[PDB]
């Protein structure tokens, strides 16, 4: 019989950006 | 062995002739030979829109291999294809993609400088999970790997200038978009393994029509592909048409349904009726017994003529001497005019029939999935279906039209450039959607610009487009979504009189060049396109004098005023300014008969059969008439002195759908009978 | 054989007959065998929606195949359909499930080209296939797309295909873009009455096709997610086993037996009695009832044992079509049909004379029972006319033009390219215009949050259809979609207020203007949302300050023509006249105000029921709130203000000050300018 | 056992999930059952299973 291994699960996560105007 | 999991071996599938005897290309294809056989960065990469064939490039490469034409570099190799999304899909956990990875350069080191690699969506690449590019970096340096690109310019710009060992490790080969001519002799290649698959002919003349609709009709598919595309289903539908047949299917259901009768009859007559019927459809079948016969006969002699092609080819690369004039002289043109004959006698022979795809054919799987010049013949005909009156203008737009699909004059110009003027209403707006309509494809698949609005500098950046890092950036100017999304339409200009004259130079740069640069840095094509400017100047002036005075000359007085509001600089650009005069009060009234026949064709909508005194359309036309606006009034008065008293009634319970429905006048209104 | 073991031979199953007759879809099975023999892009796949048949398209091939109704190439050819978790039933080491599938790859190229397999969800079979140490179907199968051995079909929705399948360059290059289009009303009940009998068998129960026409009819209005014929297969299928369940019923059986266990208890108690006779009567009458309903169930037994035998007979006459048996054929159509259907429905007249507790035709009613479970104009038309006069007070003309135009909406024999609403409404603030728009709603929109509150009065800016409507960003209601347009993205089915019209602009008119004449709009984005479901309502105050002075003896059609002039002197009379009627909202005098300043102290009453009192109000406090309540200005508003200021802060006052006691009848007596409130 | 029983049984697990992989381990072991109409079993989740572990699924649907 065998054993239930350990794992390594490699996640990410993301970003927003932000634009900005000008008023004139 | 990875490559057993990952690679495709294609000199094993054009050595077995699998794949597409690829045509043309040549100086690329050399231009990828002097890449792979550099010292160091070893491998090209293919930029161009994908469907122009790049895998097929690789593939001819390939083929020339097989015929072994390469320099003394390549001569025993192999060329082996890879996909990055066979390796990213696998990666539940750390370090799962990059063992197939590291399995993989241990197969390449292991072939020992051998085997060719090849590997699209190298865009793809760049993202995985450091993931990919980096583990590859050694062997894309170090010569020991001969990586084969492929990828679109938008990724390469958006991917491959980001890590600089994805730059380097590379090589860029242009790849082109094939013409019109290539495409047809690619498809002349391409003719006969077609008709070998699928059994049958192909006209040719619809093959090189084909090319040109699928240049004409179709904007996102291109070349070799959606011809491809085109030739196959269509094939593959006359395929299904002759493996069927109906007339077969109808005496078949007919005697069997004759059959039951008379079992159940026992006068008769029916036994001579059924064997009447039974000869027919024993007489269609064997008809169609002998078509297949026939078109079996044919393709399996245009099979053996593609195998002693093959065999021919055979012969070109180990070198039988007698072997070659005799496949040629014999095989050839005995084979081609018995196919010829099989052609002539299928032509013959199909009636219930075809197996040459014709070009409606082509028609049918390309508006599913021919009169324009005649139509344009008739084109003032056209715009007069819809309209009445204002011929002039009709004609001179014709006119335009004519000499834009005829080409004479400058292609870099656009093709209308036409100020409007005089007073509104009478149908000048119904005249752009009309001749957008019959002209192109329809009303209002158009571009309407309000340029009563624009006055001031922001108003001018506000249509033609915010400059980057401000206000309205990014969805371009007002104009610039418009047109760009709209590749083939009318651009419309209300009251350009009331515009700054500054915008009147962004109208003297779409005259000219018809790429018109906005704020996003992009040019928007005009040349396709029609621009239609209309104002209002001379609308009284017409108005007053339009009693028996001609076209030409108050045109040029009216020129003459607008000379006298806008640039002369503006009125040298312009191809012609039509009179849009009042025409009449019967032909408003017209219109307006025109209006109650779309409002009848709603009214049989809901199932009404309704008709009306003239007198009562007399008095429709005189109740929102005036000179002053036109019959937009008049449509507004009568859809709602209609509208309200109408289905008041209909919704007090009086009108039945199916009545004599008579709109009788009152003293000064409408009312409606029931008989 | 790897072939045995998990494939599904839909061949087989429909030679078998296992499968359902499907009908229809001929263009589309023709175009998908357009595409199954051709040389190159040789796997198609149905790009639809879940639930739609695609399965069923399929098998409705491999039905043509058994059938016969195919071209020569497709003779003599397998339709499988391999599943996934029958192959992982029993591997899970490294290479015993791959193992698996590669024999069976072995099998297809055994068979080279002869089985056509289905597969669906391609983009699941690709991107889902997770395994340790060990591959998936999709990339051992993608061999089999360069190898020939696959002209397999699959199915997929329009999203999940662009997501995993077109992003790949083989994974596009083998495939096809079958799109499968969504069908009619009547295509739908056409395979329904193809598809009636099968249930009718399985369900012991009859079916009626007006049912059937009018459950597609009201599936296709009310049931949003489910589809065709999914809603309607479900909408029969539930219902033909409510009417099972009300088979295995009664309950006047229940009410007797309750009964006599009852009497049964109280006379086993008094062991004077008349209960020994009274139960005989009441047992006599259960035996009776009883037998009754056995009878009616053998009734129904033999009838739906019939029933059965007569689609056997067809099942037998359809395989005398298929193998050719000579006296077979008019044997079982001649004999076996007219007889089993005139005694089928002798047993059909039989029960419609004896179903006094049962029924076996589904009827409309029962549709309708399973869907409130899950007419129009008329009753439309009169119940709104009513909930015009409950939240709305007064305001008579009004609720009449308001239900004339909703009556010409609805009657649609007006420009059905217009939207619906197009209102202008003039009047002073307070006066129940957003409590109109709210009842609008309420009784065509059937809701309260079918509105979009936006007034114009923000908009006298230049940018205003920028931020309302959409725009070349840099903005910010650009992520979130924007003002108006957008939110009709959101909310296609919704009344639209547009208050203060006279802080207008030029690209407000003219916005608006192809809304009157349209509905469909452009936005910034460049996707148009139509408006012709929704309602469209301008408020405005400028001949109002006229509504204010002069409501009092004078009529209202001679004052709304007056501030229609009024409107035409401030507006453009070309923007107004596209409007289907602008009306007037008086100022609400004495009535309105007792009855909304009623409607605050009764839910005043009701929260402090909640918390256990009892409060009367006074009519002079009535009229004193009436007086300092309103406004010839405002109205509602210091009504609100007034009936808080002057009753909840004495009330609180002394309710937290324990002077109250809970039980009392709490008048509301007067003070000289307040309330007092007494405990008696 | 469960196919012993023969229609006598109706089965009820919840969290069903927890069906779909319990430690292969159990979806692929109880969806031949499921896909041949064999089980009889009775469903019951939140709304946050329903669109993530059943809709997803739609060979399941
Ligand atoms: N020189 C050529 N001779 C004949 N056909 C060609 C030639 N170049 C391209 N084609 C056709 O172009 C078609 C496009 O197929 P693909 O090779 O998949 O397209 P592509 O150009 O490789 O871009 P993608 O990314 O693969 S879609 C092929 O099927 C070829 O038949
Ligand atoms: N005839 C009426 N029937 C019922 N409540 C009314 C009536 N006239 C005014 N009201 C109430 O007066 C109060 C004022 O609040 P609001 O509804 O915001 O003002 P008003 O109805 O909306 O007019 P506007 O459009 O807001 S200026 C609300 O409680 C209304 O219900
Ligand atoms: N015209 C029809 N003929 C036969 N079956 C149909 C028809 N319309 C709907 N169906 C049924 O709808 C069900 C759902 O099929 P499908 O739409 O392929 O599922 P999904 O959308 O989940 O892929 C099928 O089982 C099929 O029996």
């Amino acid at each position: 019989a065998a054993a239930a291994a350990a794992a390594a699960a490699a996640a990410a996560a993301a970003a927003a950006a932000a634009a900005a105007a000008a008023a004139a | 062995q990875a490559l057993k999991k990952y690679t495709i071996d294609l000199t094993e599938r054009a050595e077995q002739g699998k794949l597409d005897p690829v045509i043309g290309r040549d100086e690329e294809i050399r231009r990828t030979i002097q890449v792979l056989q550099r010292r160091t960065k070893n491998n090209p990469v293919l930029i161009g829109e994908p469907g122009v064939g790049k895998t097929a490039i690789v593939e001819g490469l390939a083929q020339r291999i097989i015929n072994g034409e390469v320099p003394e570099g390549l001569k025993g190799r192999r060329v082996l294809a890879l996909d990055m999304g066979a390796l990213v899909a696998g990666a539940k956990y750390r370090g799962e993609f990059e063992e197939r990875l590291k399995g993989v350069l241990n197969d390449l080191a292991k072939q020992e400088g051998n085997v060719i690699l090849f590997i699209d969506a190298l865009h793809t690449m760049v993202g995985a999970g450091m993931d990919a590019g980096n583990m590859l970096k050694p062997a894309l340096a170090r010569g020991e790997l001969h990586c084969v690109g492929a990828t679109t310019l938008d990724e390469y710009r958006q991917y491959i200038e980001k890590d600089a060992a994805l730059e380097r490790r590379f090589q860029k080969v242009f790849v082109a978009e094939p013409s019109v001519e290539d495409t047809i002799a690619i498809l002349r290649g391409l003719k006969e393994r077609y008709e070998l698959h699928h059994h049958v002919q192909i006209t040719d003349p619809a093959i090189v029509a084909a090319a040109t609709l699928s240049h004409r009709y179709i904007a996102d598919r291109q070349l070799p592909d959606k011809a491809i595309d085109l030739i196959d289903e269509a094939a593959s539908s006359i395929r299904m048409q002759i493996d069927s047949p109906e007339e077969l299917d109808r005496l078949d259901r007919r005697i069997i349904q004759l059959k039951l009768e008379q079992q159940a009859l026992m006068l008769d007559m029916l036994n001579e009726e059924l064997s009447d019927k039974e000869r027919q459809y024993s007489e269609l079948e064997e008809e169609w017994k002998a078509e297949k016969a026939s078109l079996s006969g044919t393709q399996t002699i245009k099979a053996e003529l593609e195998q002693a092609k093959i065999a021919i080819e055979q012969a070109r690369r180990v070198g039988d001497l007698a072997r070659m004039s005799e496949l040629q002289y014999g095989k050839i043109p005995e084979l081609e005019k018995q196919l010829e004959a099989a052609t002539q006698l299928e032509g013959k022979t199909m009636r219930l029939l075809r197996n040459k795809v014709t070009d409606a054919e082509i028609a049918e799987v390309l508006a599913r999935w021919e009169s324009e010049r005649e139509k344009l013949l008739r084109m003032e005909q056209e715009l007069h279906h819809r309209v009445i009156g204002q011929n002039e203008a009709v004609d001179a737009v014709s006119n335009a039209i004519r000499r834009s699909r005829a080409g004479l004059a400058d292609p870099n110009r656009p093709i209308g450039s036409f100020l409007f003027l005089g007073p509104t209403g009478v149908g000048k707006t119904e005249l752009c959607k009309a001749l957008a309509n019959f002209m192109f494809d329809s009303d209002e698949a158009m571009v309407r610009i309000d340029m009563s609005e624009f006055m001031e500098k922001h108003s001018v950046s506000r249509l033609v487009g915010a400059p980057p890092g401000y206000v309205g950036y990014e969805e371009g100017g007002y104009l610039t979504e418009a047109v760009r999304r709209r590749p083939y339409s009318v651009i419309l200009l209300d009251a350009v009189e009331k515009a700054h004259p500054d915008v009147f130079n962004i109208l003297l740069q779409v005259l000219d060049d018809g790429r018109l640069t906005d704020g996003q840095g992009r040019t928007v094509d005009f040349r396709n396109t029609v621009v239609i400017m209309t104002s209002n100047l001379g609308s009284d002036l017409i108005q007053e004098r339009f009693g028996e005075l001609d076209y030409a000359h108050m045109k040029e007085l009216v020129l003459g005023v607008v000379s006298h509001n806008f640039r002369p600089e503006f009125i040298n650009r312009i191809d012609e300014v039509v009179v849009f005069h009042p025409l009449g009060e019967q032909h408003i009234a017209s219109i307006a008969q025109i209006q109650l026949k779309r409002l009848y064709k709603r009214l049989e909508e809901r199932g009404y059969e309704i008709h009306i005194s003239d007198e009562a359309l007399k008095l429709l036309s005189e109740n929102g008439y005036d000179p002053v606006y036109g019959a937009r009034p008049l449509k507004r008065a009568i859809q709602q002195q209609i509208e309200n008293p109408l289905a008041q009634q209909i919704l007090s319970g009086e009108l039945v759908p199916g009545k004599v429905i008579r709109l009788e006048v009152n003293e000064d209104r409408i009312v409606a009978v029931q008989h």
